[PDB]
RNA sequence: UAUCUGGUUGAUCCUGCCAGUAGUCAUAUGCUUGUCUCAAAGAUUAAGCCAUGCAUGUCUAAGUAUAAGCAAUUUAUACAGUGAAACUGCGAAUGGCUCAUUAAAUCAGUUAUCGUUUAUUUGAUAGUUCCUUUACUACAUGGUAUAACUGUGGUAAUUCU
RNA sequence: GAUGAUUCAUAAUAACUUUUCGAAUCGCAUGGCCUUGUGCUGGCGAUGGUUCAUUCAAAUUUCUGCCCUAUCAACUUUCGAUGGUAGGAUAGUGGCCUACCAUGGUUUCAACGGGUAACGGGGAAUAAGGGUUCGAUUCCGGAGAGGGAGCCUGAGAAACGGCUACCACAUCCAAGGAAGGCAGCAGGCGCGCAAAUUACCCAAUCCUAAUUCAGGGAGGUAGUGACAAUAAAUAACGAUACAGGGCCCAUUCGGGUCUUGUAAUUGGAAUGAGUACAAUGUAAAUACCUUAACGAGGAACAAUUGGAGGGCAAGUCUGGUG
């Protein structure tokens, strides 16, 4: 037989079932944000977890170790990177700090509409969904896109599609094709 | 059971060879030959894997049968052929010369040599003894058997090997200030010089070894193969001269080129 | 889903030693009913067959293995291939084919056989029980994917095969020609498609010979049939059906029919063939499916077998690879010395016609055994008169010509209603066939084998002087011809006739025979009769005049052909004995 | 047909398999694909050797579309593609032919059954063809 | 991601269990089911029983060819191209399946053969034999078979012969 | 000469042998030199072959490490149990076996027995830290081929898609006889709470063979598949009617800008699910990715499953039963 696929789980449920504050809490969260589910916030939750786990293994670890300078550079690096870690706080500590809106910024949603394309993070929702969005040259329909802040100056409306032009689409040349059968 | 396996899995060949665990159940099970099946590397994985001069296993047959490619001045046109560490591959058409030499991080390079140099391999003794009709011997590294040696030869040397010929042009002796090459284990493709032996008589002698950049680190006496005096060594050596850069140093000179 | 009942096998069942384990488990005894009777006294153990709900419980709370859970055929509602229409006829599963090999169909007629042929060769499209809607062939080729189906019926739609049916209705064939009237051998010629002399000389092998320049209308069934087989075996096609082959044909012609069908197959042929006679199919088929269910309600085709294996499985009536039982197990003086047509001479020869117990009267294809029969009716008179009127006929014609809008139990009013007394006289015959099924059916569309039962009842009807049965082994199953044998026998001691059966088979033949008309003489040329031998003398005349020997089967008793050149064929030739049971 | 601007990439020369192999990347706006044989006969003028010595395969075509990529081979002469190349793609091309063939469990069952027979099987052919008399 | 809560009493604080709560490359089952990628799958009970078909064969310039096989020649009246059968040679001891047995047994890491077998691969390596040694002879080359084949057959039947 | 160490490698002498091996083999190329005979001589291979080394292995072997049970405290030892000496057998070491001899060997630090719904390991799940439970199953090792035992061939088997017998099932038969082994891949019966197609192919991964070519249910490909795992539709936006703040006003219950949500009020835009030319995909297809043509909007293309006293989110309801 061949080599198994590895595969993994992407979030985790919480522990107490139903308590009102943190229900509350998820559904200022997925109302702001434009979400569908709790999976999305329990998928940020665990990502955050992951990250705080790596974060306070390292902050055991004394200064000047090599472990610990490597891993936090490449973490605080990618944190930098993908634009959920300011610029300025860049010590591993800020780190701990984080929670899970400043994740949920950078999604693809939310920056379609902060740009101003949108809207709405509903309209921006179905913007992306239905292929009207680019990131780079390339379309993107993944709404959990997390952009890289050297990609957020490139979002744009796709090449081929209605309101990047050059054809317009379905229900406008079904109308175009009776007002021309009108006239002829 | 009941007699010698044929069939090598994937996830079971060895790790240097850089096969992806996708893209097939077997792996190329390297037939019986000069070298130790995990200490060797077929001539398939290095025509497809390394040199991309084929797309297929049935491309590397195919390249073959006609005779191009040869190892130690010999045709060999077998698939898994155990090609070792120090063989030559000579590919006429291109006029290539390689020379199987590890790279730092303990994986077969794709060192081109010149057409000089593709003239002769080192070989490590492993035994001298007397053959029939009191002949002595040596048995090198990849079990060449060369008759009426030099006796100063002793175990642990370094014979140049003339591949024309199977005659001995000359040899390294096994003392401090030597120029080794690891081959074998964890610090396997470091260059070092030799600075003592510890006796350790009833098993596995040890020998400490020193960079160029002053790391010292210690090897088991199976694995270090002497090439030459501090300075010179005796082939050429590959990029990055076995130096062994720490991760940080690593992506530090990854971020001056890029 | 089917139904399961537990059997007790009488070996290994010993109740006085088993302190009735069985009975004490049974959920059904312990609701109160009899579903196991068993005391210490007892010899064995009795399940209620309908009284079971097959559990397994007895089973496993046995001292021995006696008890086994079996299975019985019902509806499925599952795996259906065909409906005819809404409560119709359903086809479960379908054959596969087998290249390189024949493939034989064994069931009870009405069970769907000739459903299955059509199918296969691409006549009836099938619907998987969408009558309503049916499916296209995109449709049909998906519900078959894993299976060597889909790739064989994707072939078909790409014309890569090429499958011809030889039709089971002998009788439709004559009324329909390429011409308005054609004799037997142009049709013949043009359809050739293969060259006379290099490959084998079917017409030759199937005894076509005088009958090339006849009419094909004046062919009686027992020619006929062998004409059939000729047309699909001059055709060139890549699979070949042959339907219900052995009717109408002597013994010796069967094992010739049995040669002419292996002879076309080839690596990429395929041959499969619906044979009822048991002895002609282990010459015929290499495999042998059984196909089962109640008929014309539902039916079940069933994993091959080897012949061997395969007929001994029907025989028994329990398939083990489909731990079903199927429950089929087999077990006066009126000289009128000659008739002509200048053509075919049946010389007659004398005859003490016996009183009141039954005659067989057997011979060969063209040996012209009608003629006499005709001649006791009256017809087909002698030229040099010496003909008596003396005897009254029920005869039943061989070519049964339907020419009526009826109504079976309106023709049951017609003419056989009689005095219908219920102890031993029509009522009495009537229960074990299912004529009473067949009652609401139209008579035209009456299937060929249930009319051939309907005749057979018609015919018995009225005493007369003298009902003659003309061959009634036709269209009929192995079973309905066990059956049919019986009630005709019930019925001919009751009254005091006699019958000249005019049977084509042999052992029917054999347990219907108590003096034999022997009919040697060369067949389709100038014949000649003989006197009604007694049984044994009888049967062994005709069986010298084909070099046929026929051996008693020693647990079952079934006659079996001998090979021709073999150790107990020779010895019965020296022995002089061609037949046992005597 | 909108400005395809076929570029070949990572090119090496192998005289081994006498051929040179490469990355073909296509940029087709406006256009769902790019077909293998226009493919082709562009790249043969490209390096200008024949439309039967080049070979392209590979090509998935990029999410969102305006692009796909595959690989391609031209060769030194059509004696040689004809040598090197797989007969599938010969038969893609048109440059051999699709010999028929029986299907694979067909092969099987005749194998089998020439199992069963020693020798060339004449004598026992004979010997059924006389015992069709018995 | 170092968290508990309901139930003994007229009320209280405890012991203490029951109940909830979260997960499961843990199975099963119910209801429901649009899309993309990826994927386990007759282990548990019965290492219970098996209809059918397939899963092990193999040819190079280079062991043997007079197929009464197929081809076209023009080298070649000994053969010489392609190629069934058959002999010879290798392979069938690998792979795949399952988990019954098995509790210092298997196994794992670590040793040993200065206590042994090893087809193959790779490298080395064999002037000595005219066995009575002036011929008793063939060494510019010695003897039998036997298959396939051809023909005659047996058995109900077998990959029988 | 070597090794930590040898009676080791190797050499020598005297014999032995029932006498091992020491080329009667094949393909291409066809030269060189002559007193010119079909003279002498000579290239690159292929196959074989003795011995050594090598490689692929194997067989034994050292140290340490295994779940529950004392309602298992003593176990082994005429029939090997522990050791000694000789032999035999083995590829070789050894109670491996035999002959003779001695009386040993294990055990509360748990021997020996019993049980395991026990193949071992890498590993899995769940865990703050420590742990607990599992591991038939993608890799490594072992074992087995219905149960036992015996063997042939071969380098390698105590081989089962090899043979032989017995025991248990079981097929055909002309009653003389013959043939069996799915814990391979499909498939069937049985069992059960429980698990898929009697499909396509060597294109890839590799293996075998005289071999680039043939073969491969190994393996790949599609089918079935809510086992788990990833991403992620079921709508988005206006214009007008309805329930809201200071203020421009300093024009008492007047427009309400600047918003927030309801609407038996109306508008266009947007898109996939689906269908389908085509190309790509592929061994050939299917599907994905791409893409003409079609495909929306309220009875359409309509999300369920469990709940609403407490634990534990959510009723100061309305009928029914009693
Ligand atoms: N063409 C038909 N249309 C409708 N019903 C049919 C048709 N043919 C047969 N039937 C019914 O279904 C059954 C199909 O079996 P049939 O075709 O006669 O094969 P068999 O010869 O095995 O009975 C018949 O018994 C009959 O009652
Ligand atoms: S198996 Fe049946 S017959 Fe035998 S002891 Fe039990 S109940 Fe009685
Ligand atoms: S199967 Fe069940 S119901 Fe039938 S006899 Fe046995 S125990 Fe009774
Ligand atoms: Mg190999
Ligand atoms: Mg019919
Ligand atoms: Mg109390
Ligand atoms: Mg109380
Ligand atoms: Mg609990
Ligand atoms: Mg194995
Ligand atoms: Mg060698
Ligand atoms: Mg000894
Ligand atoms: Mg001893
Ligand atoms: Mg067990
Ligand atoms: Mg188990
Ligand atoms: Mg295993
Ligand atoms: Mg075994
Ligand atoms: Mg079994
Ligand atoms: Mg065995
Ligand atoms: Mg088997
Ligand atoms: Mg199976
Ligand atoms: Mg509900
Ligand atoms: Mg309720
Ligand atoms: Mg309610
Ligand atoms: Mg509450």
């Amino acid at each position: 037989p061949r080599a198994p696929r590895t595969y993994s789980k992407t979030y985790s449920t919480p522990k107490r079932p139903y308590e009102s504050s943190r229900l509350d809490a998820e559904l200022k969260l997925a109302g702001e944000f434009g979400l569908k589910n709790k999976k999305e916030i329990y998928r940020i939750s665990f990502q955050l977890s992951k990250i705080r786990r790596a974060a306070r293994d390292l902050l055991t670890r004394d200064e000047k170790d090599p472990k610990r300078l490597f891993e936090g550079n490449a973490l605080i690096r990618r944190l930098v990177r993908v634009g959920v870690l300011s610029e300025d706080k860049k010590k591993l500590d800020y780190v701990l700090a984080l929670k899970v809106e400043d994740f949920l910024e950078r999604r693809l949603q939310t920056q379609v509409y902060k740009l101003g394309l949108a809207k709405s993070v509903h309209h921006a929702r179905v913007l992306i969904t239905q292929r009207h969005i680019a990131v780079g040259k390339q379309i993107v329909n993944i709404p959990s896109f997390m952009v890289r802040l050297d990609s957020e100056k490139h979002i744009d409306f796709a090449p081929t599609s209605p309101f990047g032009g050059a054809r317009p689409g379905r229900v406008a040349r079904r109308n175009a094709a009776r007002k021309a059968e009108a006239s002829g | 059971a009941r007699g010698p396996k044929k069939h090598l899995k994937r996830l079971a060949a060895p790790h240097h060879w850089l096969l992806d665990k996708l893209s097939g159940c077997y792996a190329p099970r390297p037939s019986a030959g000069p070298h130790k099946l995990r200490e060797s590397l077929p001539l398939i994985v290095f025509l497809r894997n390394r040199l991309k001069y084929a797309l297929n296993g049935r491309e590397v047959k195919a390249i073959l049968m006609q005779r191009h490619v040869k190892v130690d001045g010999k045709v060999r046109t077998d698939t898994t052929y155990p090609a070792g560490f120090m063989d030559v591959i000579t590919l006429d058409a291109t006029n290539e010369n390689f020379r199987l030499v590890y790279d730092v991080k303990g994986r077969f390079a794709v060192h081109r040599i010149t057409d000089e140099e593709a003239s002769y391999k080192l070989g490590k003794v492993k035994k001298v003894q007397l053959g029939k009709k009191g002949v002595p011997y040596v048995v090198t590294h990849d079990g060449r058997t060369i008759r009426y040696p030099d006796p100063n030869i002793k175990v642990n040397d370094t014979v140049k090997i003339d591949l024309a010929s199977g005659k001995i042009t000359d040899f390294i002796k096994f003392d401090a200030g030597k120029l080794v090459y690891v081959t074998g284990g964890r610090n396997l493709g470091r260059i070092g010089t030799i600075v003592h032996k510890e006796r350790h008589d009833g098993g596995f002698d040890l020998v400490h070894i020193k960079d160029s950049l002053d790391n010292t680190f210690v090897t088991r006496l199976n694995n270090v193969f002497v090439i030459g005096e501090q300075g010179k060594p005796y082939i050429s050596l590959p990029k990055g001269k076995g130096i062994k850069l720490s991760i940080a140093e690593e992506r530090d000179r990854r971020r001056a080129q890029q | 889903k089917n139904s399961r009942i537990a059997i007790v096998s009488a070996d290994k069942c010993k109740p006085k030693k088993c302190r009735q384990e069985c009975k004490r488990s049974c959920p059904v005894v312990k609701t109160g009913k009899l579903c196991i009777e068993v005391t210490p006294t007892s010899k064995i153990a009795f399940i209620s067959e309908i009284l079971c709900i097959g559990c397994g419980i007895c089973v496993k709370k046995c001292p021995f293995d006696a008890i086994q859970i079996i299975n019985l055929p019902t509806n499925l509602e599952a795996h259906v291939t065909h409906r005819y229409s809404a409560n119709s006829f359903k086809l479960h599963r379908l054959p596969t084919p087998r290249p390189g090999q024949v493939l034989g169909l064994v069931g009870t007629n009405g069970i769907g056989k000739s459903t299955a042929l059509k199918i296969l060769a691409g006549k009836q499209k099938p619907n998987l029980g969408r009558f309503d809607d049916p499916p296209e062939w995109q449709e049909i080729i998906k519900y078959f994917r894993g299976s060597e189906l889909q790739n064989y019926f994707t072939k078909m739609l790409e014309d890569d095969i090429k499958a011809i049916i030889k039709p089971q209705y002998v009788d439709n064939i004559p009324r329909a020609i390429k011409g308005p009237v054609q004799k037997v051998g142009e049709l013949l010629k043009l359809r050739m498609e293969k060259s006379p002399e290099d490959v084998k000389r079917y017409i030759k092998i199937l005894q076509l010979e005088n009958v090339l320049k006849r009419d094909i209308e004046k062919l009686s069934g027992g020619e006929l049939q062998r004409f059939a087989i000729g047309m699909s075996c001059v055709q060139e096609a890549d699979v070949y059906m042959f339907d219900e082959p052995s009717s109408y044909l002597d013994v010796k012609q069967r094992l010739n029919a049995a040669q002419i069908i292996r002879s076309l197959l080839a690596p990429t042929k395929y041959v499969i063939c619906v044979e009822h006679d048991l002895s002609v199919l282990d010459y015929l088929s290499d495999f042998v499916c059984i196909i089962y269910g109640v008929p014309s309600v539902y039916g079940v085709v069933t994993l091959p077998a080897s012949v061997r294996e395969g007929i001994n499985i029907f025989l028994d009536g329990h398939i083990p690879a489909e731990n079903l039982r199927f429950r089929t197990e087999a077990l006066f003086s009126y000289p009128s010395l000659k008739k002509t047509q200048g053509d075919f001479v049946l010389n007659v020869e004398e005859g003490e016609f016996s009183d009141s117990e039954i005659l067989v009267m057997m011979g060969e294809n063209g040996t012209g055994k009608t003629t006499l029969i005709k001649l006791l009716a009256g017809a087909l008179k002698p030229d040099e008169g010496q003909d008596i009127p003396k005897l009254n006929v029920s005869m039943k014609p061989q070519k049964i010509a339907p020419k009526f809008p009826g109504t079976v139990r309106q023709l049951f009013f017609k003419k056989i209603r009689g005095q219908f007394l219920n102890p031993q006289f029509q009522t009495d015959v009537v229960k074990p066939l299912r004529i009473d099924d067949i009652i609401d059916q139209e008579v035209q569309h009456l299937s060929g084998g249930e009319l051939q039962r309907v005749a057979i009842v018609l015919a018995l009807g009225i005493p007369a002087d003298i009902y003659l049965i003309d061959e009634p082994s036709a269209y009929l199953d192995s079973e309905q011809r066990i059956i049919c044998s019986k009630v005709i026998r019930r019925f001919i001691l009751h009254n005091k006739k006699t019958a000249f059966i005019v049977e084509h088979d042999f052992i029917m033949a054999t347990y219907l025979a108590d003096k034999v008309i022997v009919f040697e003489g060369i067949p389709s040329k100038n014949a000649h009769a003989r006197a009604p031998e007694s049984l044994l003398t009888g049967c062994n005349r005709f069986l010298k005049n084909l070099n046929v020997t026929f051996r008693r089967d020693p647990n079952s008793f079934r006659p079996r052909i001998n090979k021709l050149d073999s150790q107990m064929d020779k010895e019965q030739k020296s022995s002089g004995n061609y037949f046992f049971l005597d | 047909s909108d400005a395809v601007t076929i570029r070949t990439r990572k090119v090496i020369s192998n005289p081994l398999l006498a051929r040179k192999q490469f990355v073909v990347d296509v940029l087709h706006p406006n256009r769902a694909n790019v077909s293998k044989d226009e493919l082709r006969e562009k790249l043969a003028e490209v390096y200008k050797a024949e439309k039967d010595a080049v070979s392209v395969f590979g090509f998935r075509t990029q999410f969102g579309g305006g692009k796909s990529v595959g690989f391609g081979l031209v060769y030194n002469s059509v004696a040689e593609a004809k040598k090197f190349e797989p007969t599938y793609r010969l038969v893609r091309y048109g440059l051999a032919e699709k010999v028929e063939k029986a299907s694979r469990q067909q092969r099987k069952q005749k194998k089998n059954r020439d199992k069963k027979i020693f020798g060339t099987g004449k004598r026992l052919a004979k010997k059924v063809a006389r015992r069709n008399a018995d």
